[PDB]
């Protein structure tokens, strides 16, 4: 039936997205949390502790936005994994693959960062190190600014309480916009869409049988994710404006570049 | 040629 394909399609996308990401949601938490074995996190809350921690992980705020940078990069390469393993999508025209990874990413690096947050901080290489919110927040502008927005965001996704399950067609769902300016066959992708989302409403039903909401503001996240997004690219052309000697990685730069 | 491109055509 229909909706047995919806959740063998599901699946695909969670398997999918665990051959992926190495870090899931299920993983970060069960360390935040400190319901693992696994060797605890290395906690960096000031400049002390950030030199202590450098083996276990240019002044400090330059040094921790090139980290980030650092991850963004390798986070996209994930992404592009995943967007692949979605059904129809290495079909789609190559230059519309371009297009929505493009617009897509950052949405994702977003969403996904929630995972590794809670309200005091961030899982950082692979969990084997903690960033304090604190820490980051209290960078020098514009720097300080450029940190925080992510934990605000991570505060309010996570109070939705998905899992890697949830996220992964939440995800699929986000990548498959068939809106994304410069598209040229907006047909396809949108017939993508229509069924992920289909998968998502079941996912979220079966899931969450509880918050019949949840759907309608999962909807509402992926519209405040482009603004979120708009946001981040606007406090990133400053700094790449305003912070001289500054490198901006060639990955990060194509994505950034003529971006809305 | 693009990064993404390559990206999405490696095997
Ligand atoms: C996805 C990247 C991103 C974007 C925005 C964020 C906003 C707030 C918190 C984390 C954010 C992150 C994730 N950020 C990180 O994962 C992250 C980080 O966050 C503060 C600090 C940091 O020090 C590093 C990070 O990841 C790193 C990989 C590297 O190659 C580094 C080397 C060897 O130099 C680093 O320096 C590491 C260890």
């Amino acid at each position: 039936p229909e909706s047995a394909d919806l959740r063998a399609l599901a699946k695909h996308l969670y398997d999918s997205y665990i051959k992926s990401f190495p870090l899931t949601k299920a993983k970060a938490r069960a360390i935040l949390t400190g319901k693992t074995t696994d060797k605890s996190p290395f906690v960096i809350y000031d400049m002390n502790s950030l030199m202590m921690g450098e083996d276990k992980i240019k002044e400090v705020a330059i040094r921790i936005f090139q980290g980030c940078q650092f991850r963004s990069v390798e986070a996209v390469q994930e992404i592009t994994e995943y967007a692949k393993s979605i059904p129809g999508f290495v079909n789609l025209d190559l230059n519309d693959q371009v297009t929505l990874l493009k617009y897509g990413v950052h949405e994702i690096i977003y969403t996904m960062l929630a995972s590794l947050m809670n309200k005091d901080g961030v899982l950082i290489s692979e969990g084997q190190g903690f960033m304090t919110r604190e820490f980051l927040k209290s960078l020098r502008k514009p720097f300080g600014d450029f940190m925080e927005p992510k934990f605000e965001f991570a505060v309010k996704f996570n109070a939705l309480e998905l899992d890697d399950s949830d996220l992964a067609i939440f995800i699929a769902v986000i990548i498959l916009s068939g809106d994304r300016p410069g598209l040229l066959n907006v047909k396809p992708i949108e017939d993508i869409q229509d069924n992920l989302l289909q998968a998502l409403e079941l996912q979220l039903k079966l899931n969450h049988p509880e918050s019949s909401q949840l759907f309608a503001k999962l909807l509402q996240k992926m519209t405040d994710l482009r603004q979120i997004v708009t946001e981040h690219v606007q406090l990133l052309q400053v700094i790449k404006k305003t912070e001289t000697d500054m490198s901006l990685h060639p990955l990060l730069q194509e994505i950034y570049k003529d971006l809305y | 040629p693009s990064l993404l491109k390559k990206l999405l055509l490696a095997p």
